[PDB]
RNA sequence: CGAAGGUGUGCUGUGAGGCAUGCUGGAGGUAUCAGAAGUGCGAAUGCUGACAUAAGUAACGAUAAAGCGGGUGAAAAGCCCGCUCGCCGGAAGACCAAGGGUUCCUGUCCAACGUUAAUCGGGGCAGGGUGAGUCGACCCCUAAGGCGAGGCCGAAAGGCGU
RNA sequence: AGGACCGAACCGACUAAUGUUGAAAAAUUAGCGGAUGACUUGUGGCUGGGGGUGAAAGGCCAAUCAAACCGGGAGAUAGCU
RNA sequence: CCCGGCGAGGGGAGUGAAAAAGAACCUGAAACCGUGUACGUACAAGCAGUGGGAGCACGCUUAGGCGUGUGACUGCGUACC
RNA sequence: GGUUAAGCGACUAAGCGUACACGGUGGAUGCCCUGGCAGUCAGAGGCGAUGAAGGACGUGCUAAUCUGCGAUAAGCGUCGG
């Protein structure tokens, strides 16, 4: 009954929440810029984050293993070439998530979740 | 002097719609506005432009002081329901019923 | 001639409803419950228009007996002395003197006293 | 299980006594531009902690 | 200058009731005396219509799965576009018969419907769309079978049958 | 060659679970038997109620059957409620 | 004319005897759902009434203990066909 | 006047109950009928192969319906009011 564990569910099984995990990060690295609920986003940070960490360090082994995760040539490109330099002084807290109410569909609380500085 | 603003025929429940009127009975018009433009209910939407009409009806109709404007009775009135047939398990049916409502605001600056 | 019944029976709805006006929900608003209300409160009053007089009496002789004892004699040694000196009072006026007039009361108490020896 | 007695409207209304909604009374007010916004939330405008956040 | 009716008050009678009046109502009602009832409701698992109850509870209809950016739009998880993830793929694909009878396309809108949002739709309104010597139908003939002049039988109706 | 075997389409429903105001006025899921024949299916026609049909349960005959449905006798009758 | 979504709906002005006649349109009761006023209720048990009844608010009256509205408590009281 | 201790103690209504006033769904009651029901006085008591009753389809400046009519198609010719 949920003693010192981790890991929301959010109503998916094991495949689709890492397959609609992997297609959030993937979108949010080409964007930049994405607004979702707050645990999806929350849940994203332990992906997003230790994946630019990784991305930090440019070798072939780590374009293999940053491959390995959003199954995105581009995406991996975009990598270790822009948010490299960028994030290469700062240790952690590459994202932060800005609450923007709730929609108008179903009730969901609704917040953007960034980069730190986006060269905007 | 009073301003009587209303909505007839609303489709939303009247309990439902009840629960949002008891919430800026009497309150400031001013905060009244942003309770009601912050509440997530589609019934408070609906309050609240039934609200913001009553206003607009309280300066185009009425002279001024619109500062110290003040709801002083609101009320959420059953209206008249839609029969519909809702087909259920071994042949048999239940008439659902479709409530609608009349809301009605009364504000005048006294 | 076909005749409509929807003033008379609407009539005495109404009386039966104004004779029940304020028990409780349905009773004062159903008809169906309004007339057995009615029914029931009219024989709870006959039955009390009979209570009522044994309840005073039992008012009036309690208090009675209360003003006795604080003189030192008890309610049947009193009745026995008013009995015995041919005083035809009756117990509620024996009450309200008690209540309202002490001496009246005492003076009373020592007459029956005299009367009992 | 179904019931044997019809509920009164003392019995309805006695039990909708916890259902009344609750309200916001200080929601936020903006250093820069003066409207209200809900707690930790960007406005309509998308105004957080004084700077633009959203960029519209 | 206010009829019936409705809604309150007061008075009155052993009672079914009666009288007066406030308000609404806005046009018929009717004294006393006689006569005729479709003449008096609380029940009949009575019938018709309306409204409570459970309760704002279940449920929102196969656990194939959604997400992001932009656009229309007052409002986008549901509409459109582009990127992905997943499913069917001797089907969840395509073409027909039977059946349905315009559900097909376009423009326009959310009165009602879609078990929610709705700008969408098999929803409402208007317009358009179906081109055959070679397709099918039609037509020639025929089985099972149907009708059946004359004929036989049977009260009639009618049955069988060339 | 088999009224032969395993096993798809197809036919049927023997076992377990869900459901029992359900998705469904008997279904779904996991299993199951037959699966070249006493097989199944499309189309059209025939057998009409004391009758039809029936590898026979007195089963079915339009979500019904120890005598279908519709109208009339008929406001049948009820010593019953 | 204004709000509102170039809606629905509403409020003004006006016609109209009347719009408390607005097309859901004569008169508009009850069941049912609300708002405000006055009273009582968070230590009290049951066909929820009845008799007594302090108290609380308003009209009286020009005092005169009156009436209306509620009913702290108390004796009795286990619906109708 | 202050400190301490004891006793008494309403003013609170999240909601509810009671009476009143103002409202909503609800369409009974009151009034009315180019609608029915039953009779009286008279006619007619049948239509049609010279194509009946009854229907389909078309007919207007017509998108639809009712009614009339039938490619001469909400109709034409003659004679009367
Ligand atoms: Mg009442």
């Amino acid at each position: 009954m949920r003693h010192r564990k981790s890991g929301r569910q959010l109503n998916r099984n094991s495949s689709h929440r890492q397959a609609m995990f992997r297609n959030m990060a993937g979108s949010l690295v080409r964007h930049e810029i994405i607004k979702t609920t707050l645990p999806k986003a929350k849940e994203l940070r332990r992906v997003v984050e230790p994946l630019i960490t990784l991305a930090k360090t440019d070798s072939v082994a780590n374009r293999r293993l940053a491959f390995a995760r959003t199954r995105d040539n581009e995406i991996v490109a975009k990598l270790f070439n822009e948010l490299g330099p960028r994030f290469a002084s700062r240790a952690g807290g590459y994202t932060r998530i800005l609450k923007c109410g709730f929609r108008a569909g179903d009730n969901a609380p609704m917040a953007y979740i960034e980069l730190v500085d986006r060269s905007e | 002097m009073e301003t009587i603003a209303k909505h007839r025929h609303a489709r939303s429940s009247a309990q439902k719609v009840r629960l949002v009127a008891d919430l800026i009975r009497g309150k400031k018009v001013s905060q009244a506005l942003d309770i009601l433009t912050y509440t997530n209910k589609k019934a408070a939407v609906l309050v609240k432009k039934v609200l913001e009409s009553a206003i607009a009806n309280a300066e185009h109709n009425d002279g001024a002081d619109i500062d110290d404007l003040k709801v002083t009775k609101i009320f959420v009135d059953e209206g008249p329901s839609m029969k519909r047939i809702m087909p259920r398990a071994k042949g048999r049916a239940d008439r659902i019923l479709k409530r609608t409502s009349h809301i009605t605001v009364v504000v005048s600056d006294r | 001639a076909r005749v409509k019944r929807g003033v008379i029976a609407r009539a005495r709805h109404k009386k039966i409803l104004k004779q029940a006006k304020g028990y409780y929900g349905a009773r004062s608003r159903v008809y169906r419950v309004a007339f057995q209300a009615v029914i029931k409160a009219g024989q709870y009053a006959y039955r009390d228009r009979r209570q009522r007089k044994r309840q005073f009496r039992q008012l009036w002789i309690a208090r009675i007996n209360a003003a006795a004892r604080q003189n030192g004699i008890s309610y049947s040694k009193f009745i026995n002395g008013l009995k015995k000196a041919s005083v035809e009072i009756d117990r509620k006026i024996l009450a309200d003197i008690a209540v309202f007039d002490k001496v009246a009361f005492t003076a009373l108490v020592e007459k029956a006293k005299a009367a009992l020896a | 299980a179904v019931q044997q007695n019809k509920p009164t409207r003392s019995k309805r209304g006695m039990r909708r006594s916890h259902d009344a909604l609750t309200a916001v009374t200080s929601l936020s007010v903006d250093k820069t531009s003066g409207e209200k916004h809900l707690r930790h939330h960007i406005t309509a405008d998308g105004y957080y902690r004084g700077r633009k956040v959203i960029a519209k």
